[PDB]
């Protein structure tokens, strides 16, 4: 996940180019994470023993 | 500082001096004078023993509620000076109290 | 939950304010301990707060010219106050302080902070 709410603001850069940057940013700063179980990174580990 | 005027029996509505970025931890104070302050809200909905149920304040669900203190029923005894103490995930640490409601029926 | 407190009323300017407030019925290892400032006409300003290991944080905005203290020899909380000015000729309140945590990520990241509610409060003494 990316659990920090982004908004896209569209920079004018030329005649059609536009650039889409990162504008403000609301509700909580916070840092992406990935959830990989701990449970089946436990077998998956110990069958990679094997 | 800020003066509101409400009629008995409404429900009165209190907003904070300061508006809510992120995720919000507010706390509500009651304030008369030569009183000493009391607690009514803290973690948003949380009561404790003392406070009737007519003083109640909105659930930190999601982001975009407005914190405001609702008072059902109102008496005699509240006329007072309530506060809003806010904490948030953003502004660190929140040295100050805010801007103060001079509330009078 | 009762808390006392007490003060000399006056000194003249540069000098320490010392309130003095007496707290019974529980054990001071439990909570956390704070004092209170209100000024006649303006709000509620805090001026510190005090933790179990003597640790005090102060206000940016008094520009660190305040200074509480702790004896937990006698069971009281103490206060000094140095530099005083006619702006703090107010009412002092002492009260106790309960850190909460509201979570809202991964706690293993620091996503969290901390606050305090008070719910316990003195009477108020005026001092000039
Ligand atoms: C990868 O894994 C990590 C590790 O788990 C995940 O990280 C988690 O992220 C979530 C984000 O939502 C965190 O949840 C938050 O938890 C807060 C604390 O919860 C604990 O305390 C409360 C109150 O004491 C208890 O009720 C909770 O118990 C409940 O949840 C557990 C979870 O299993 C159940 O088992 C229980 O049975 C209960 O059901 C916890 O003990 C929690 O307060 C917070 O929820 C509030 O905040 C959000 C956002 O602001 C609001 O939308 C929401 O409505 C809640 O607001 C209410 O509660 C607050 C309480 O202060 C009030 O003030 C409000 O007014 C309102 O009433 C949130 O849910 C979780 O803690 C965290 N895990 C860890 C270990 O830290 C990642 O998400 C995961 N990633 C992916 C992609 O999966
Ligand atoms: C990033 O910096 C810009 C600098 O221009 C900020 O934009 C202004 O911020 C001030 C607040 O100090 C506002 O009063 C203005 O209205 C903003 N102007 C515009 C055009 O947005 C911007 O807010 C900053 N963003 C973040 C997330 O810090
Ligand atoms: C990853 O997230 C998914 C949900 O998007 C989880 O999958 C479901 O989880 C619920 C409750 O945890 C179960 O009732 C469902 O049966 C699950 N569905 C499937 C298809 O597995 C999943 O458990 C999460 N995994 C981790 C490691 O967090
Ligand atoms: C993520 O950001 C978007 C855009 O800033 C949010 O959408 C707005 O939400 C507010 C309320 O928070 C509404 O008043 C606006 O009308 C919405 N605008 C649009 C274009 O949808 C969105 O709610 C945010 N989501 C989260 C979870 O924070
Ligand atoms: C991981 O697996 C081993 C062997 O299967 C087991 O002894 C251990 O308790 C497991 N740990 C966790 C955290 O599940």
């Amino acid at each position: 996940t990316r659990p920090n709410n982004n908004t896209r603001k569209s920079v004018r850069i030329g005649p059609g180019q536009w650039f889409y940057a990162t504008g403000e940013i609301i509700g909580d700063i916070r840092e992406a994470h990935c959830n990989i179980s701990r449970e089946t990174w436990n077998s998956t580990l110990i069958q990679v023993k094997e | 500082v800020r003066p509101l005027s409400v009629a008995l029996g409404e429900t009165a509505r209190i907003s904070c001096g300061r508006q809510a970025l992120g995720s919000r931890a507010v706390q509500w104070y009651q304030h008369r004078p030569g009183q000493a302050p009391i607690l009514l809200i803290y973690n948003n909905q949380d009561r404790p023993s003392g406070i009737p149920e007519r003083f109640s304040g909105t659930p930190d669900i999601n982001f975009g509620t407005r914190a405001t203190l609702t008072i059902s029923g109102v008496e005699a005894g509240d006329e007072a000076d309530y506060y809003c103490h806010m904490w948030d995930s953003r502004s660190g640490f929140s040295w100050s109290f805010g801007g103060a409601t001079r509330l009078t029926v | 939950v009762q808390l006392q407190e007490s003060g000399p009323g006056l000194v003249k300017p540069s000098e320490t304010l010392s309130v003095t407030c007496s707290v019974s019925g529980d054990s001071m290892n439990n909570y956390y301990w704070t004092w209170i400032r209100q000024s006649p006409g303006k709000g509620l300003e805090w001026i510190g707060y005090i933790s179990d290991r003597e640790s005090a944080t102060y206000n940016p905005s008094l520009n660190s010219r305040v200074v509480i203290s702790r004896d937990t020899s006698k069971n009281q909380l103490s206060l000094k106050l140095n530099s005083v000015t006619p702006a703090d000729t107010a009412v002092y309140y002492c009260a106790t302080a309960r850190r909460g945590q509201r979570i809202y990520g991964v706690v293993s990241f620091g996503e969290f902070f901390y606050y305090y509610s008070m719910d316990v409060w003195g009477k108020g003494t005026t001092v000039t």
